[PDB]
């Protein structure tokens, strides 16, 4: 009559542990490189009712992975092409005056040089045209000098984003919340689970994220510890927001030989007029777009207070510029346009005026670096503004009028606006069961 | 009659349903602890091989924890030891058909070690009484 | 677990007459092996414990003739025929089968 | 009101693919079976298949050899379904009918819509 | 009469003799799964490693599913589920004594899946049937 | 009485202790096969993994064994062979409570391929019985 | 002769911690089981715990929930014990008691010493 | 002592104390060191 004790296996068991995951792409480049495995198009999602599953954001290593994982790509796919050492020689450098607006005066500099060719006893005197933000008076010398030279973007593996799907290993599980008021971390009552997570492209920025995946219903605030103004405010659009950028140049692109089966493309010779690279937004979207994120974002502060919005704080170009990388040429741009407002209780476009940096320098990780060569003719581009991650000011008397500023610009917050649904879970299957047992003794 | 508590709930579907209609669903569980990187530089080498090494160690400890409870090819095996009644103090109907496998682990959680300490010596001893009877 | 319990909680006695001791088991202490592992000690008051009898059928080295162990099963006893200065403590009635290996409740011999 | 919405009908091409698609309202979707049925007016009815807005578990006909791919959408609550490149004679109307609980199984074909004309010309 | 059907005939050996005579030949073919790598820089280290893991996954695969099906420890295990008719309609003579193993799998690979459907459902069966006889 | 010979003696630690003793510890040994590196560049990167693998394919080794001879699932199970008495001229006291088992299996390890030679054969016979049995 | 070698008397803090020596002399430490004891003047025997000086095996008493860690050395035949941060009430003297032979184990408590007087103020 | 063959002169003694010996070493200069940059990114320290 006394129960005794039975040995199950494979039962529904969950342990919150996290591991390496593993990468699958869909059908050379940087981020599959022709490696991962092919995931095949049936990505079987299963929903489990009567559950309840706690998820951490923010404490996910799922970001962590990414974040290592594509910085490994980055390396690995520098180091196959030229280095660039000998282009640290001394630059006697020129404006250029040759058809150029007043926007951007001395912006570009003329440049010449006696960088060396291809027989090592021989040299050779080349011109090339620099940006203002890759050179600096000793008469000039590149940037990057006095820090360790970088090499050169390899011309031909392309940067262009590809979505990367993360799958986990056998024996680990990873389980997705679908209910469309998730905040950041809570209990979820639409629990799933998928093997591969959907398409998630690395896509760079630091201030409006571009090509994220948008919200279900509604904007969502996504947020850890809120009343501390130090930590990042996580906001998602739910329409997106088209933003067009351009580069009006006709740039052409010059090769010289550096060495052995070593070549280095510089800028120049110029063609046509000289305009600023600007990026467009349309002004009725924006308006009712920022009107809907103080809707929901008056939610979780004072009615009445007067919410105002204003540009960064200053600091470096890396973190105070909005960053993308469209084309393969890098753009730093300045997006004091697009907070200029205040927003009290109860024509077709914006121009911003857009930077161009080719030296490169990528995760603060000081010690690398890389060249970003130029392309022939104009670029256009065609991207979805899907969020921002605002940053809160500190010093506020009383809580009111409250006012917050774009910043961060850590490439983890990027991602977590994409991993925040993902968990890894680990499988028990070994489990014991109390019952009424009789081993049949031989 | 298509519609059966069975297999076709899912992988890990079961986890939402009672301890009881559970029980069916075991075989669904065992087949995905091995298989899914089937089909095929430093990144993504090693770490394919990290992966599959660690899943193959993981399924083994299982399977041999299983071989010496003696339990080991049977996908529900029971032994002949009785377990102290204060660990929990449930009828069987209190038991697998009115509560989730899920939160049953958590409680009992602190004696699984204990437990285990019983099944290996139960097992030893049920071969030693064999080898008296075989003797 | 298995109690060891002692009737005498204290046993007043003179100079030359015969002590009696006992004590109790709850569940018989019948090893499989055919033993009972039972210890008598008599522990010093302020001294190293030392150990009586062991086996309780068995008796240890420096044998005295008035301490004679006796009993099997529930029933645990100890007779002294005679008494004198070192008889006089508190003796420990220890079980030697089950876990944990509990000692005596103790019994205390003082001449009042 | 548990109501399975259909499409009114469509007009294909041979060679050509359809997307039968079979919205659901009123309920909860990730529990009731789903199931497909053909309506011949000169015929009975006919099984066609069945899918689980569930687990994705998906059960096909004998008669068919796997012609159909069966998908559905948990996100909008929706059931699709691919025939795949029927031909002339299959022209007639589907039903997307809701099927019972994986449990209790009893309250099979307990809604119905209103079906689309498939009419490939 | 040292010559008998059995072992020496080689491993693989029993490919082209008849299934009833290859049934003996089953022990050689299990041996041959896991050693031969036994005694032992990028290139060769790695591919050591990636041809050690699969040779170590892939039997594990098999070994969990005769697990499954109930049928592990036993090189030859038959369970009681019946099988469709319609997908052989020939003789035990006509199959075992009389045609060879290699075409045979051949004919019969579109339905493994489809009988691998069944074993495992017949197992869980099985073992409910032992808890109700065990309660 | 707590200290009875058992596990407690330690990993290895009836290697000491005669035949008869040493059959009780022979749970701790199953153990201490697989687990020590739970808990986690190319050195101690490589190394890690040909260690695992290692491990891994080891215990494989003698459970695949295990499996053709038809013990597995049992720590201490035998079958119906035979041995030839001319290995070993002594009695079942003579071995077990007498002698420890490091110095035993030096003397007999010129027999280890033959006694195995004898274990798969019976078993697969084993298994031809049941079958004809079965049918 | 067989002797178990004890500190005197230790004078601890609250909040600190002791180091609980046992010498083992005039025998071999690596088999016969090693036992603490108390001996409250105003209380009976009672069993603390069990240190097994070969595999380094540990039990501890269920009324402990391991509140003591146990350490032996091998090489310079000791035996150590911790508390682990015991209190006032708990001030008393504990005696290293030797235990027999896990295989016999009917010696138990065949020799002691003298004990540490532990009186944490 | 701890020797293989030691009638055989061609191998080492190995000899392993009792009781450590304190050995006390030091350097009494006063250096002072030099980064000197090499290339980009690069440097190099000298004496003095
Ligand atoms: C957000 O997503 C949108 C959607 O795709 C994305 O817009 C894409 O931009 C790329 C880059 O311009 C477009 O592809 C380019 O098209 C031009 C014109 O046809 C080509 O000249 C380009 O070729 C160059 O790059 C190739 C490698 O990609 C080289 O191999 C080649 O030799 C050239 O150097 C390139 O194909 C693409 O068409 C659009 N997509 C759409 C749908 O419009 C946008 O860039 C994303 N946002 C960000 C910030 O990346
Ligand atoms: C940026 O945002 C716009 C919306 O403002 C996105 O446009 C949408 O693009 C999707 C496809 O990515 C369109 O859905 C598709 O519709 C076609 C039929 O036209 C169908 O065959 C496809 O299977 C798919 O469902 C959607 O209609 C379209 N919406 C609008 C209003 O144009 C655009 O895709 C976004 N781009 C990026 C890079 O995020
Ligand atoms: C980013 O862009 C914004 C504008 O798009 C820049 O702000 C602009 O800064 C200039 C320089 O101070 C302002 O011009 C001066 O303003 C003062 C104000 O009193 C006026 O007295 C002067 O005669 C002169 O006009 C300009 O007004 C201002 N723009 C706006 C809209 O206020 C900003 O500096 C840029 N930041 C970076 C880092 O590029
Ligand atoms: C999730 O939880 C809900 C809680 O309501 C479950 O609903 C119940 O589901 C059962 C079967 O799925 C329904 O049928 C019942 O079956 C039992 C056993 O056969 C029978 O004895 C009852 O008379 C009844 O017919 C039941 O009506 C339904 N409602 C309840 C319990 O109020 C649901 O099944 C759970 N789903 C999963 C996947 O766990
Ligand atoms: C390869 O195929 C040839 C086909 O001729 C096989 O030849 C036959 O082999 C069998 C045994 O190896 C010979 O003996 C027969 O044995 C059966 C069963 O014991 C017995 O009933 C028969 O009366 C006969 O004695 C047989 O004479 C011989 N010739 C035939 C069948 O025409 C050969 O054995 C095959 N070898 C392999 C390795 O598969
Ligand atoms: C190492 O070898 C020594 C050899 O002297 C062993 O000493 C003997 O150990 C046994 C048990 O450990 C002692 O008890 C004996 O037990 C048997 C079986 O229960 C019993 O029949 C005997 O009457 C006796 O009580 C024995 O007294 C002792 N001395 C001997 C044999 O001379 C020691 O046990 C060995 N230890 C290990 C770990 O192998
Ligand atoms: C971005 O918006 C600005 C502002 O409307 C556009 O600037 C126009 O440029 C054209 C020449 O191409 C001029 O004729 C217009 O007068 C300019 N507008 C204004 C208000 O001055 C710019 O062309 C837009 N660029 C893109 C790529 O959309
Ligand atoms: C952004 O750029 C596009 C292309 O230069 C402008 O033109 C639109 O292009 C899309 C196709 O991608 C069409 O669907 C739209 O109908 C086009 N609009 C117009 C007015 O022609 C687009 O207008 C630009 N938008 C902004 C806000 O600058
Ligand atoms: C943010 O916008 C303010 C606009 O008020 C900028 O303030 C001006 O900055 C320029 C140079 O950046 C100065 O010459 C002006 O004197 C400033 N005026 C005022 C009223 O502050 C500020 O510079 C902008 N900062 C960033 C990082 O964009
Ligand atoms: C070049 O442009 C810079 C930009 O400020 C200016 O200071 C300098 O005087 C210019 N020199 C010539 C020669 O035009
Ligand atoms: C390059 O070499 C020429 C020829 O000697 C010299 O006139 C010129 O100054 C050199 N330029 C640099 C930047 O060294
Ligand atoms: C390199 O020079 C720039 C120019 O100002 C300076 O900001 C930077 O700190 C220098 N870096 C090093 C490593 O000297
Ligand atoms: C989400 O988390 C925040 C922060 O703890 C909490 O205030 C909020 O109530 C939670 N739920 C929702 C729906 O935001
Ligand atoms: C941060 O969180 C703590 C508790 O999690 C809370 O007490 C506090 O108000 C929050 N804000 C700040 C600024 O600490
Ligand atoms: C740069 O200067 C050189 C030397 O005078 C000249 O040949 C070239 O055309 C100039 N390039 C531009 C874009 O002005
Ligand atoms: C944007 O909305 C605010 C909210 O009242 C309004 O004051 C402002 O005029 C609007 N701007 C445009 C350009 O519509
Ligand atoms: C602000 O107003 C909304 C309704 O418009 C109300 O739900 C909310 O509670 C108000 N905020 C506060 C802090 O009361
Ligand atoms: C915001 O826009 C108004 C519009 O005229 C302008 O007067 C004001 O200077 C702008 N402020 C900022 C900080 O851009
Ligand atoms: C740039 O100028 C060259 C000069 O011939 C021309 O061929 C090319 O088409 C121009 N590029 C663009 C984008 O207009
Ligand atoms: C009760 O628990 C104790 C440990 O607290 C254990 O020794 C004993 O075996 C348990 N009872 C049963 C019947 O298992
Ligand atoms: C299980 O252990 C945890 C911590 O070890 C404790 O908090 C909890 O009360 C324990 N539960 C039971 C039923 O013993
Ligand atoms: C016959 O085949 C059908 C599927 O075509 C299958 O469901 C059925 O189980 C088979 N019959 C037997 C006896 O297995
Ligand atoms: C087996 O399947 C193949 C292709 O899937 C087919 O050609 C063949 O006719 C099938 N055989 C049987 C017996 O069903
Ligand atoms: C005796 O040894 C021979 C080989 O020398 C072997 O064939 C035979 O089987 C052995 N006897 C037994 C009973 O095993
Ligand atoms: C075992 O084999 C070795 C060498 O193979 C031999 O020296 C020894 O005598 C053999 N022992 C027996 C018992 O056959
Ligand atoms: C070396 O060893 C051999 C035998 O091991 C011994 O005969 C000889 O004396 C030793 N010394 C020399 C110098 O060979």
């Amino acid at each position: 009559e006394n129960l005794w004790v039975t040995v199950y296996y494979g039962v529904p068991v969950w342990k919150d542990a996290e591991t390496t995951l593993f990468c699958a792409s869909d059908a050379h480049n940087v981020w599959a490189t022709h490696a991962c495995v092919p995931t095949d198009p049936n990505p079987q999602e299963i929903h489990l009712e009567n559950v309840t599953e706690e998820f951490n954001m923010w404490k996910n290593n799922m970001v962590e992975q990414m974040h290592t994982d594509i910085i490994s790509l980055w390396d690995q796919s520098l180091k196959p092409c030229v280095k660039l050492t000998p282009l640290c020689v001394t630059l006697q450098c020129t404006n250029v005056t040759n058809n150029i607006t007043d926007d951007m005066r001395g912006e570009l500099k003329n440049c010449s040089f006696n960088m060396t060719t291809e027989l090592r006893d021989k040299k050779q005197k080349v011109y090339s045209l620099f940006y203002r933000l890759d050179v600096v008076q000793i008469e000039y010398r590149l940037i990057n000098c006095n820090t360790s030279a970088c090499t050169q973007a390899c011309p031909k593996v392309s940067f262009e984003p590809i979505p990367i799907h993360y799958c986990a290993p056998a024996g680990f599980a990873i389980l997705k919340c679908k209910d469309k008021k998730f905040n950041g971390t809570g209990p979820c009552p639409s629990v799933s689970t998928v093997q591969c997570t959907h398409g998630i492209k690395p896509v760079v920025s630091t201030q409006l994220l571009l090509n994220g995946s948008l919200a279900e219903e509604e904007v969502m605030i996504r947020s850890e510890n809120i009343t501390n103004n130090a930590k990042n405010i996580l906001v998602q659009f739910n329409t997106p927001v088209q933003i067009n950028c351009t580069r009006p140049n006709n740039n052409t692109r010059k090769s010289i030989r550096i060495g052995p089966g070593q070549a280095f493309y510089a800028t120049g010779d110029i063609i046509g007029d000289i305009r600023q690279a600007h990026c467009n937004v349309s002004k009725a979207t924006w308006n009712e777009t920022l009107g809907k994120v103080v809707k929901q974002l008056r939610k979780h502060f004072g009615n009445n207070t007067i919410i105002r919005f204003a540009n960064s704080s200053g600091g470096d170009l890396e973190v105070t510029t909005h960053s993308f990388n469209c084309g393969g040429e890098f753009f730093y741009c300045n997006t004091s346009g697009l907070f200029n407002s205040t927003w009290i209780s109860n024509n077709d476009s914006i121009t911003l005026p857009c930077r161009i940096k080719q030296i490169i320098n990528m995760w603060q990780r000081i010690g690398q670096c890389m060249y970003a060569p130029p392309i022939q003719g104009v670029i256009r581009c065609v991207s979805n503004i899907t969020g921002l991650i605002l940053t809160r000011d500190g010093g506020s008397t009383n809580s009111t009028t409250e006012t917050f500023r774009p910043g961060g610009g850590d490439m983890r917050d990027n991602w977590r606006s994409e991993l925040y649904k993902y968990k890894v879970v680990k499988i028990e299957p070994l489990g014991v069961a109390p019952t009424r047992c009789k081993r049949r003794v031989v | 009659a298509v519609g059966i508590g069975a297999v076709f709930l899912g992988f890990l579907g079961a986890a939402g349903s009672t301890m009881g209609a559970a029980s069916m669903t075991l075989t669904v569980q065992a087949r995905n602890l091995l298989s899914g990187i089937v089909q095929q530089l430093t990144v993504w080498g090693i770490k394919q091989l990290q992966a599959r090494v660690l899943a193959v160690e993981r399924y083994l400890r299982d399977q041999q924890l299983l071989g010496i409870w003696g339990c080991s090819g049977k996908l529900i095996c029971c032994t002949n030891v009785p377990w102290n009644s204060s660990w929990s103090n449930r009828n069987l109907s209190e038991i697998w058909d009115n509560m989730t496998w899920l939160q049953w682990d958590k409680e009992i959680s602190n004696y699984t070690q204990i437990i285990y300490g019983l099944l290996e010596e139960s097992q030893n001893q049920q071969e030693k009484n064999e080898q008296d009877l075989l003797a | 677990d298995v109690v060891m319990t002692q009737t005498p909680l204290t046993l007043s006695v003179t100079i030359g007459q015969p002590a009696s001791i006992s004590c109790k088991s709850s569940q018989s202490l019948l090893d499989s092996d055919g033993k009972t592992y039972l210890n008598w000690l008599l522990q010093r008051p302020g001294q190293s414990p030392k150990r009586l009898i062991y086996l309780v059928s068995k008796l240890d080295s420096g044998v005295p003739d008035r301490f004679t162990g006796s009993g099997s099963g529930t029933d645990f006893t100890l007779k002294i025929s005679r008494v004198e200065a070192e008889d006089l403590g508190i003796y420990y009635c220890w079980q030697g089968t089950h876990f944990p290996q509990t000692f005596g409740g103790g019994t205390r011999l003082e001449i009042k | 009101q548990v109501q399975l919405q259909q499409p009114g009908a469509e007009f294909v091409k041979p060679g050509a693919s359809v997307r039968m698609s079979c919205k659901a309202s009123g309920y909860t979707f990730t529990s009731y079976w789903i199931a497909w049925v053909k309506q011949r007016p000169g015929q009975g009815l006919e099984w066609i298949g069945d899918i689980y807005p569930g687990s994705g578990y998906t059960n096909y006909n004998g008669k068919f050899k796997n012609r159909a791919t069966l998908t559905v959408d948990t996100s909008s609550n929706t059931a699709y379904m691919q025939l795949s490149s029927l031909t002339s004679e299959d022209s007639a109307v589907y039903y997307c009918t809701r099927g019972g609980t994986t449990f209790v199984a009893e309250p099979w074909l307990a809604y119905w819509g209103q079906g689309t004309l498939v009419a490939v010309s």
